[PDB]
RNA sequence: AAGGUAAGUAUCGUUCCA
């Protein structure tokens, strides 16, 4: 029973952030050779 | 990036789409400071003169013009939209999204390839054109 | 034309009769209309 | 009471997920009370692609299904439908499968 | 979970909204 609760404390901020981005008034969403040129 | 013409407010981009009939309007929505947007805003530099006959390139900062974010889904860092005679020309890539190129590429020939294909399919009067290359992978191996 | 202020009464988008698209449900904000 | 809290949170999460479903006003996706997302009619391809959710939404729905399963097992215990031994065995089966 | 939207032209219904 406890294992899924440690999984819960692990995933709580991920979902609390994804839902916050989703359920909000305003929504928000090979790179080194492009860096120094 | 900085060399290409820029649009500052919502009216200007709509006019730029409307003020042309015989070319294709290739608009790079995004942020010119983005590492992704700056990767392809130099490809669009290297071919701006070449495609002058059938393409005009305008740049738009979505923060400066927050009028098309919701309607055209401007939430990927970089977006490319093709317009012909005030009509968004859908293009079928290997990717699931068939309305935009939401990734910055590297080769100056493939972008001219895509622009010329869009022009060819738009003179006929289509709404969805088919790209030559398939972007369901990256051909890396 | 380039280098001109936006009209006061202009609708910022869709004034040219544009049609938006919804590729997926997650992307974008809520319709709220 | 804890079982009341579970029956409350199940309704709250079900309402959240139905709001997320009816966020773009796509009526061809329906969430049941067991947190299973089903189409009300056979999906045309345009509507199928138009109604798709990222891994985060599915993960939230499935963890809500897990907590709903636990709460409903406890309700079964409280309604005399199952024994305390049966409730414990069912809870162990839920948390082990 | 995807990488599987053909693009269109019609009348009709509805609804918010100006």
């Amino acid at each position: 029973w406890r294992v899924w609760l440690f999984f819960m404390r692990g995933i709580t901020p991920l979902l609390e952030r994804w839902l916050g981005n989703l359920l909000a008034r305003q929504f928000e969403g090979q790179r080194v050779e492009s860096h120094f040129d | 990036s900085y060399m290409l013409p820029h649009l500052h407010n919502g009216w200007q981009v709509d006019q730029a789409i409307l003020s042309e009939e015989d070319r294709v309007v290739v608009i790079r929505f995004g942020h010119d400071w983005d590492p992704t947007c700056m990767k392809m805003d130099e490809v669009l530099y290297s071919i701006a003169e070449k495609v002058k006959n059938f393409a005009v390139i305008y740049l738009v900062d979505i923060t400066e013009v927050p009028d098309f974010n919701k309607m055209y889904e401007l939430y990927d860092p970089c977006t490319v939209m093709f317009f012909f005679r005030n009509k968004h020309i859908m293009i079928d890539l290997g990717t699931g999204n068939n309305n935009k190129i939401n990734w910055a590429m590297e080769d100056k020939q493939e972008m001219v390839d895509i622009i010329e294909t869009v022009y060819r399919g738009a003179r006929k009067g289509r709404g969805l054109v088919v790209s030559p290359k398939d972007y369901s992978t990256k051909y890396r191996y | 034309f380039l280098g001109m202020p936006a009209p006061l009464g202009y609708v910022p988008g869709l004034g040219r009769g544009a049609t938006g698209f919804t590729t997926r449900s997650d992307i974008g904000p809520a319709r709220d209309a | 009471d804890w079982v009341e809290v579970g029956l409350q949170v199940c309704r709250q999460g079900y309402n959240m997920l139905n709001l997320l479903i009816h966020r773009k006003n796509l009526n061809y996706l329906h969430l049941d009370y067991n947190f299973n997302l089903k189409p009300v009619k056979t999906l045309t391809t345009k509507e199928r692609k138009k109604s798709r959710f990222g891994n985060a939404f599915h993960l939230c729905r499935e963890v809500l299904r897990l907590t709903k399963l636990v709460v409903d097992s406890h309700v079964q215990y409280r309604l005399g439908n199952v024994d305390a031994f049966q409730l414990a065995d069912g809870l162990q089966y839920i948390f082990a499968h």
